[PDB]
């Protein structure tokens, strides 16, 4: 059990259950501790009732969004293991399990990560990919190999060293992990890339056009015309993400 | 002309004559149309096969729905493993189709009754000749013979209806003992 | 060199032709037969023949040891024996060689060796 799930319990037994059910919608009862972080004006941990609207949590218990509401790009309402939400949804969405599942997302650990328009959302998602690569236990095949593959692809989509059909390829890669695992870390590694591809695809296409214009053409896998194996290394093109 | 000849010499990629010798050749030829089959050396097999420029740009050819990288699972195009089975019909299985019916035209009872009705044919209960004698007119004339009562012909996958070409578009003239079939 | 035959007699062969290759005297595998064993067992078919003109190619075990070590910045070295001067593949399959260990490490198709910059 979670710390919160047991810590509250004495108060629910003392104060009487129906009290705890007095909050939230029918099947989403209770209070909930929300940590709001990122590009919000005053990052905070608060305790509000369930099914609170997201706009209300951000504006009344935090400083609102840094630069105004319409300077919002997206909100991740349940931590890294949940797909991002675009601005169109966050205006009238309630912070619950049911609604957030109704918009193809989830209420996870009630951690709201806010992103501005000045930020690179692709960098956020590729950092979550790197996180799930570093944190894979290394047991079962799809997470083992696919977190690495997803990071390798997202490192390239950050710089635009890819093609437009490789986005659909990446979606299929996430589906190669999303149910063929022992634990749910593979699903948590598949879901954010799905959210990005669902809501922020033209940004990716724009980055790839920028690369095609500023550097040169590209093939499947990030290869260029001049890219060759010369003396133990690939020399004729950039290699994203390699730091060792 | 016709679509298939004759054609002049200067449209044939063969080495001929020049000058007075062409004026003589077209005088002394059974058919001046005809060519001396020496290939033109500047044009025939030049550039050589081992010095073609197209080798440096040649890449492996493909087709779209099979080369696609996203919506192309192999099991949707695994035609080898979707091979058609060989159907086998002994006399038991055909009297079942006759005594009872088919999945297209059922004539079988419901529940366990039809089940052991089938089982009576799976074992030697009713024979094929018995089922043919017991078969109505509307069974035979429509499921053994045709609706008109006639037997079915040896089927043809791709029927070919022949046409004879005569006269000027034929290969040989009228006198010769070989004809032309389209 | 004079090689003693199985019937007790001698088989005189010059030193140039007892070498396994012109660039190596010895064998490079256990089951490989020495030239002395070859002559000792087949001299009836070598007798009036010219050893000058038989095939005696150079051994690659000694030519690949002359090729210097390549150096890389990382744990992996990628090898593809491509020509880079004519079209097509023309090499061996692409192989990734781990080089974290102290020494040098060779490809399995070619014997090109790699080290971790130390
Ligand atoms: C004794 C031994 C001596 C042997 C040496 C004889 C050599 C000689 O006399 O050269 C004559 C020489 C032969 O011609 P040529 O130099 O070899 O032909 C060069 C052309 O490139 C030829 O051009 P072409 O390749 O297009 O040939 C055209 C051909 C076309 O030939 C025909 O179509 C005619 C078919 C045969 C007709 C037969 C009627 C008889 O015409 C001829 O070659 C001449 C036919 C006579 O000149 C003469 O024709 C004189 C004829 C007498
Ligand atoms: C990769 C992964 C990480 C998880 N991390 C946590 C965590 O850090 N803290 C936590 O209390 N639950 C975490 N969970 C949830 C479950 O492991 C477990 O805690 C369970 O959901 C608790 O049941 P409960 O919500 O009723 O208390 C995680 C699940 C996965 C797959
Ligand atoms: S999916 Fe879970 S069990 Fe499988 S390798 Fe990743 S962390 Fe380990
Ligand atoms: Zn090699």
């Amino acid at each position: 059990t979670n710390v919160e799930t047991v810590a509250v319990a004495p108060t629910i037994l003392r104060r009487g259950g129906d009290w705890f059910a007095s909050f939230g919608r029918e099947r989403n009862s209770g209070t909930k501790l929300f940590c709001i972080s990122g590009n919000v004006n005053e990052p905070c941990t608060v305790e509000e009732e369930m099914s609170i609207p997201l706009r209300e949590l951000l504006e009344k218990h935090c400083g609102g969004i840094k630069g105004g509401w319409d300077n919002l790009l997206g909100v991740i309402p349940g931590g890294c293991s949940v797909p991002i939400l675009p601005k169109n949804i966050c205006e009238d969405v309630l912070m619950d399990f049911d609604a957030l599942k109704d918009v193809q997302s989830g209420l996870g650990t009630a951690a709201v990560i806010v992103i501005n328009k000045q930020q690179d959302v692709i960098r956020a998602i590729q950092r979550f990919a790197a996180f799930y690569k570093h944190e894979s236990c290394g047991q079962c095949t799809p997470c083992r190999e696919g977190t690495t593959w997803l990071l390798k692809a997202m490192d390239r989509f950050r710089t635009g060293q890819a093609k437009e059909r490789e986005i659909d390829m990446l979606y299929e890669l996430t589906k190669d992990i999303e149910g063929h695992t022992i634990c749910a870390l593979g699903d948590a590694a598949a879901w954010p890339i799905q959210g990005l591809i669902r809501n922020f695809r033209p940004e990716m296409e724009t980055r790839m056009k920028k690369f095609h214009d500023e550097v040169g053409a590209v093939s499947v896998g990030g290869w260029m015309k001049d890219a060759r194996v010369e003396k133990g290394k690939v020399v004729g093109a950039p290699l994203p993400g390699v730091h060792h | 002309m016709l679509p298939g000849g004759p054609v002049p010499v200067f449209k044939k990629y063969t080495v001929g004559s020049k000058g007075i010798w062409e004026k003589l050749r077209v005088l002394l030829a059974i058919a001046p149309n005809r060519s001396t089959g020496n290939p033109i050396v500047p044009l025939y097999r030049v550039p050589t096969p081992g010095s073609r420029p197209e080798a440096n740009v040649y890449q492996d050819p493909s087709s779209y729905p099979t080369n696609d990288i996203a919506e192309n699972p192999y099991w949707k195009r695994d035609h080898r493993r979707a091979y058609p089975q060989t159907a086998f019909f002994d006399q038991k299985t055909v009297t079942g189709l006759l005594e009872l019916g088919s999945e297209a035209t059922p004539r079988i009872a419901d529940g366990e009754a039809g089940t052991k009705a089938l089982a009576n044919i799976a074992n030697g209960g009713v024979s094929f000749t018995q089922a043919l004698g017991k078969s109505s007119k509307d069974v035979i004339y429509g499921e053994v013979l045709t609706v008109n009562g006639l037997p079915p012909v040896a089927p043809t996958l791709a029927p070919k209806q022949w046409k004879i070409i005569e006269g000027e578009a034929a290969i040989y003239p009228k006198g010769y003992p070989c004809r032309t079939f389209h | 060199k004079s090689i003693i035959s199985y019937n007790g007699n001698t088989i005189e062969i010059p030193e140039e032709y007892t070498k396994q290759a012109p660039n190596r005297d010895s064998t490079w595998a256990p089951a490989q037969a020495s030239k002395t064993e070859i002559y000792k067992n087949n001299m009836v078919r070598f007798e009036q023949k010219d050893l000058s003109k038989q095939p005696m190619p150079y051994a690659g075990i000694e030519l690949i040891a002359q090729q210097p070590v390549r150096f890389v910045h990382g744990n992996t070295a990628v090898c593809d024996g491509a020509n880079h001067n004519g079209p097509g593949a023309q090499g061996h399959p692409k192989i990734f060689i781990n080089v974290d260990a102290p020494g040098s490490h060779a490809c399995q198709y070619c014997g090109t060796r790699y080290e971790k910059e130390h």
